């Protein structure tokens, strides 16, 4: 048993017609101190998977090394390491889920919530969640932390059920994701303006965008707000 | 006598006969070589086609360690696999504590100490392989060869197995004719030729050529197998020189 020290906030994601999108801001908080400002929390695995991680950053860095070591190992004595015997999103997830549950079962968890986003060999979208308890689940949209409370409601208006996925283009999905990130920036005290976003598309592969910013922010209406009830000036 | 019946026993002339007998298993294996080039290393091996029924390209022999090291060996293939498994553990544990991928000389000693350990006791048998290995690290390219005694040194080129004498002389010509060095691409071509030449001592059967390389410029310092067009072109260049 421990307690998280340096932490990352929400990871948010959804499925669309040809793939998946995942996003997470670039902050590592130290309680209420916004300590570290260039932390990458989306970690690509090969060209078909992106693992997004929230919670304890020291444990995130450990998991990141496990994933890197997974790639090294899969290539061993494997002539088809960059073809039929490449790592799938589903292999990477099952492995992480096994580790998370094992660690919880030993009363020594990896203090994280994780979303594995990718596209399988057969073109199928993969999106699944696992956390420090070993709890796993799938949905057309997934989000951790604050994102679960604020991003999901918005993302579910785009894809509310399985049949909405083929009707959702990458442009509509990305815009939904980017808006959710703005909303989290407004309302989550441990969020940052700077984030990363990754698209895994079955046709165009993995697009990884860094140094994105929240823009088109509404603050002007604040000039008219005075006092807390009766004050006029 | 009876000095040769048990590993780690010194004979009256100061020898470990069980290690010398391990060398016989090595000398009995197929030919394998390595060539250190300008910014990398090339590895190649003769694979005897015992039968038509062997699926071509499918019984791969050269092995990667970490992402930057290639290993090839002649002798008892399972012993070589055991040694590479250990090398993979050593590389992982080095990278885990120190972050940086294991340097080639550091990796050489890890294999050397392990192989040497198998000459200290009569409860184990020495390794029946000689291993040629190397790659690129922060100080450049490195090629090594390691024997059943645990002995290793760095090399300009190296060869072992049944066609070792022929390969050596070929390798010596290259060292003499190129003091400035060999390009990685030249080294691949040369490696194909030398395996073709050395295959005389093994002419009974046909064989299949297998090459790999790590080059700063050609593979970004990662170990890769030479496949398809570049492989064919080296096979062709070899066929020409034996004709």
């Amino acid at each position: 048993t421990q307690q998280p020290i340096v932490t990352g906030t929400s990871v948010i994601s959804m499925k669309y017609d040809n793939g998946v999108i995942i996003a997470a801001d670039n902050l590592g908080s130290y309680g209420s101190l916004l300590r570290f400002n260039g932390v990458e929390r989306l970690i690509p695995v090969g060209d078909n998977t992106v693992v997004g991680i929230s919670g304890d950053i020291s444990d995130m860095q450990h998991i990141e090394r496990l994933l890197k070591d997974l790639v090294t190992e899969n290539a061993y004595d494997n002539p088809l390491a960059d073809a039929e015997e490449a790592l799938e999103p589903s292999y990477i997830f099952e492995y992480l889920a096994t580790v998370m549950y094992q660690r919880r079962s030993k009363m020594n968890p990896l203090w994280n919530a994780i979303i594995v986003a990718g596209v399988q060999s057969n073109g199928d979208q993969f999106l699944r969640y696992v956390n420090l308890l070993g709890v796993t689940y799938s949905s057309p949209t997934l989000a951790t932390g604050f994102g679960a409370h604020m991003a999901n409601p918005l993302l579910r208006k785009v894809v509310d059920r399985e049949s909405d996925i083929p009707k959702t283009t990458v442009q509509v999905a990305e815009e939904a994701i980017v808006n959710a990130m703005r909303v989290l920036y407004y309302r989550d005290a441990r969020s940052s303006r700077n984030f990363s976003l990754a698209i895994i598309d079955k046709n165009t592969g993995l697009t990884f965008k860094k140094n994105l910013q929240v823009e088109n922010m509404k603050w002007d209406f604040a000039k008219d707000i005075k006092g807390y009830g009766t004050q006029k000036i | 006598t009876g000095y040769d019946l048990s590993n780690s026993v010194f004979s009256p002339d100061g020898r470990n006969f069980q290690v010398e007998y391990a060398v016989k298993a090595v000398e009995n294996g197929t030919t394998s070589i390595g060539i250190k080039c300008n910014d990398g290393v090339v590895f190649a091996v003769e694979k005897l086609i015992t039968s038509k029924l062997l699926v071509p390209q499918k019984n791969v022999k050269i092995q990667v360690v970490d992402r930057h090291i290639g290993c090839v060996y002649s002798g008892l293939i399972p012993d070589g696999r055991h040694l590479v498994n250990r090398g993979r553990e050593e590389a992982a544990s080095f990278k885990k504590l120190y972050k940086t991928p294991i340097p080639i000389p550091a990796f050489a000693d890890r294999l050397g100490q392990y192989v040497q350990a198998h000459t200290l006791y009569n409860s184990v048998r020495p390794f029946g392989v000689s291993t040629i290995f190397g790659g690129v690290d922060k100080n450049g390219a490195h090629l090594y060869m390691l024997e059943p005694s645990g002995s290793y040194w760095g090399y300009k080129g190296a060869a072992t197995g049944k066609g070792r004498q022929s390969a050596k002389a070929e390798l010596e010509k290259l060292v003499d004719h190129h003091p400035e060095g060999l390009s990685a691409r030249e080294a691949v071509k040369q490696a194909a030729k030398i395996i073709y030449l050395a295959h005389e001592d093994n002419k009974e059967k046909d064989f299949e050529l297998e090459i790999s390389w790590c080059s700063l410029s050609e593979t970004n310092g990662l170990h890769k197998f030479v496949k398809g067009d570049l492989l064919q072109e080296a096979i062709d260049f070899a066929q020409k020189e034996i004709n």
